[PDB]
């Protein structure tokens, strides 16, 4: 019988047998991130070895079925994606040492602990303290105790493993027939598609560099700003023409400068943007937040969540004393389990997380109506970008006002609009150059553009040059500060960070035009249009089905990444930044330091 | 005498598209395909029954019936509603009320996976008691 008809009997089997390991693996994975103890972590293993198994080896029972003898373009698809993927040319042994590697960095970057030099006895974790240190503290010398010792007491543990992983995930990815595992990654963006719908991995890189030195501007004008607030702050430890020291932007890296709101805003006398006062006046607790995100989705025509969903989500830190992972996750675990992870607290901050993660749910509940090999997002920016679409309505002072988190007198002034889009400057705009630099760095060390010699010099060369912010104190490769950052650790792509961002504007024009919202799109409230809830639930829905090119095309203009629409979401910023700054020294120089 | 009437649907939900359509939904009147009632009074009620699949997907999952074709609501028989003939068959027979059976996974989509086939000549014979 027909070649293609002999795969489809292949593509049946498979979709079958996978729904029930899937689930097996996924229910046993929630145990752990909800319970970790050696026993299930033991579970987790086995059940994912299972898993494994039955992928790497009808991976390899899918080579045999040729690609240019199959001309249905559903049974193409399927059998491209089995195909391709594998860390599964590695020797038993060498593919052993990976994985040690890699549970030895998750748990090392798990259960780090810096002590108190004075208590020896205290010492303090990223979850829960040293976070909080990072986040709430004003006290230079308490950020530089918690900056540099999750560097130096954990970053430096991570470095030999570091090493040993990029030799081995090079290794894995040249002999899947990649360049360098950087490149192994950007092929998240290839398509092959249709006629003028295909990209290329090496054109990534390109289109990301285009994009961001349009950002560049905005985004050395924000820095301006804030280095000239932050100076009323740390007056003699900010140069008015230095980077911005590290340990003073809000994380443990200054992924985000969000939590520097309160030291930036401009007009403070007027009512809070950020709502987190409000909510805790108002008594919020964390199953407030995820039903005021419910009601969001269903307002625009998108279901609300399955009595599952509420019944084995995970929406605060258990009391129970169990120890959990809180780094929140969306879990699509298959057969319509729908889940979320989250240790909430009562934050516009996880308040925005939580319609990001329940955006995430409704991408996943959208596309389980497409086989299961085409059940993942479009790339990895589109899921994020869904997700991140919900906090753009979700964080605009109409829809806190209609929530109840502004006072019923309330009523937007271009001094509250210069305030709203500060904070969400500081998000969005901020996380840019750390994305693109955390990335260029990783693809070069791939690439092996960057010896083992230079890991931590090339790195905060970079950091003074495309991000703007400088070590507070030197850093000798005895360190690998990339590493102390979670995604690093735990062996995952970031660009999706940086594509999510110039998206989620793209996608928002477009829904907002559908919603018939005239005026700036920072004003925009998709909420209540079941309209542009259509539109976008018609492309959550299509999956991986298509080309992401393509699937850029029906919902926005283009088949590709455009930076316009996050520069007229930011345009009246831009021009009182502009303004703001007239008298001040715009731009960095990447040599003076804090020592 | 009285007799009772279970109309019962039994479901299994996994298969290729678990959100599409349930898998298998066997249908019985009282564990056969077809009653008439032949004692005075009689009830009739609707029971649901998923099977167990290792998933909280299942109770997403409704199975419950519509307002068919004819004069009646299925809670409308229960009601001293009064018949000469009344007879329930779960196969589509001759001239007969129709009460379809949809199908559907938490409200998305919506798929007829049978009916409840109902025949009858007025009268006052037969009493619909709803206890
Ligand atoms: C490609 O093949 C799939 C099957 O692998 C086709 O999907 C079928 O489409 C018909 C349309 O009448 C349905 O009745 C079947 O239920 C579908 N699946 C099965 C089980 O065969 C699909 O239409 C084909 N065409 C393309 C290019 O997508
Ligand atoms: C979810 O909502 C159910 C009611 O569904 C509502 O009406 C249907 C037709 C759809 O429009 C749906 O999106 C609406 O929400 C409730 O029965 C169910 O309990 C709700 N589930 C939970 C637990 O939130
Ligand atoms: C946590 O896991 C242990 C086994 O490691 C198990 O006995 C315990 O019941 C689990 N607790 C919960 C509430 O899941």
């Amino acid at each position: 019988s027909t070649t293609e008809d002999l795969a489809k009997t292949f593509l049946e089997k498979f979709n079958s047998e996978a729904e029930e390991l899937s689930h097996q693996s996924s229910l046993a994975s929630w145990s752990y991130n909800t319970n970790i103890t050696d026993e299930n972590v033991q579970k987790m293993n086995e059940a994912g070895a299972r898993w494994s198994a039955f992928y790497e080896e009808q991976c390899k029972l899918a080579k045999t079925y040729p690609l240019e003898e199959i001309q249905n373009l559903t049974v193409k698809r399927q059998l491209q994606a089995l195909q391709q993927s594998g860390s599964s040319v590695l020797s038993a042994d060498k593919s052993k040492r990976l994985n040690e590697i890699l549970n030895t960095m998750s748990t090392i970057y798990s259960t780090g602990k810096v002590c108190n030099p004075s208590n020896p006895q205290e010492c303090l974790l990223l979850e829960p303290g040293l976070d909080a240190i990072m986040e709430n503290s004003k006290d230079y010398n308490q950020r530089l105790w918690a900056w540099e010792g999750w560097r130096s007491e954990v970053g430096k543990q991570l470095r030999p493993l570091y090493e040993e992983y990029v030799v081995l995930k090079n290794e894995m990815a040249r002999a899947n027939n990649y360049e360098d595992y950087g490149d192994y990654w950007r092929g998240d963006y290839e398509a092959e598609g249709p006629s003028g719908y295909d990209y290329s991995r090496d054109q990534l890189i390109e289109d990301v560099e285009r994009t961001f030195a349009e950002i560049k501007p905005l985004y050395e004008h924000l820095h301006a700003y804030v280095r000239a607030k932050l100076m009323d702050t740390y007056p003699s430890h900010i140069n008015p023409t230095g980077c911005l020291p590290a340990h003073l932007l809000g994380d443990m890296w200054g992924r985000f400068w969000t939590n520097l709101y309160s030291l930036t805003v401009p007009f403070g006398q007027k009512p809070n943007i950020d709502v987190t006062d409000a909510m805790v006046d108002q008594s919020w607790d964390a199953k407030r937040i995820f039903e005021e995100a419910e009601k969001f989705f269903v307002s625009v025509g998108l279901p609300n969540m399955t009595q599952g969903f509420w019944e084995n989500s995970m929406l605060t830190e258990p009391g129970d004393g169990r120890k959990v992972v809180c780094h929140p996750t969306a879990w699509d675990l298959g057969k319509g389990d729908f889940r979320i992870k989250m240790c909430t607290k009562v934050t516009m901050d996880d308040f925005l997380t939580a319609h990001h993660e329940m955006g995430h749910i409704q991408y996943d509940m959208a596309y389980a109506v497409q086989p299961y090999l085409l059940r993942n997002g479009a790339n990895e920016g589109f899921h994020e970008a869904v997700g991140e679409i919900m906090s753009l309505s979700a964080a605009t002072p109409n829809h806190l006002k209609a929530i109840g988190l502004l006072p019923p007198d309330f009523y937007e002034d271009s001094e509250t609009e210069i305030n709203f889009l500060l904070k969400q400057a500081l998000t969005i705009v901020g996380t840019l150059p750390f994305t693109y630099m955390l990335e260029k760095w990783r693809w070069m060390v791939f690439k092996g553009e960057i010896p083992k010699e230079e890991w931590m010099k090339k790195w905060w060369e970079m950091k003074r040059e495309i991000v703007g912010v400088v070590e507070p104190v030197p850093h000798d490769e005895t360190y690998c500060d990339p590493a102390a950052l979670f995604h690093v650790a735990n062996d995952y792509s970031f660009i999706r960070y940086y594509t999510r961002t110039i998206y989620q504007f793209q996608f928002q024009e477009a829904l907002c035009q559908t919603a018939k919202h005239e005026g700036p799109l920072h004003k925009c409230d998709i909420s209540n249009s079941t309209e542009a809830g259509q539109k976008l639930l018609q492309m959550l829905s299509l999956g991986k089905s298509e080309p992401w090119t393509l699937a850029l095309e029906r919902i926005v203009g283009v088949k590709n990444m455009d930076v316009r629409p996050l520069l007229n979401y930011f345009e009246p910023l831009f021009t009182w930044l502009k303004d703001q700054n007239k008298n001040s020294f715009v731009g960095w120089s990447t040599n003076w330091s804090p020592y | 005498q009285h007799t009772d009437i279970n109309f019962t649907a039994t479901a299994s939900f996994g298969g290729s598209c678990y959100v599409c359509k349930p898998h298998q939904v066997n249908i019985s009147l009282n564990g056969n395909t077809s009653v008439c009632v032949r004692t005075s009074h009689f009830s009739i009620r609707y029971i649901y029954n998923r099977v167990k699949s290792g998933s909280p997907g299942d109770s997403s999952w409704h199975i419950y019936l519509k307002s068919g074709t004819c004069p009646f609501s299925f809670s409308k028989l229960n009601n001293f509603q009064k018949f000469k003939t009344i007879c329930f068959s779960t196969v589509e027979v001759p001239g007969s009320c129709n009460f379809p059976l949809e199908a559907t996974w938490h409200y998305t989509s919506y798929t007829i996976v049978g009916a409840l086939y109902v025949t009858w000549s007025e009268g006052n014979s037969i009493t619909g008691v709803p206890y």
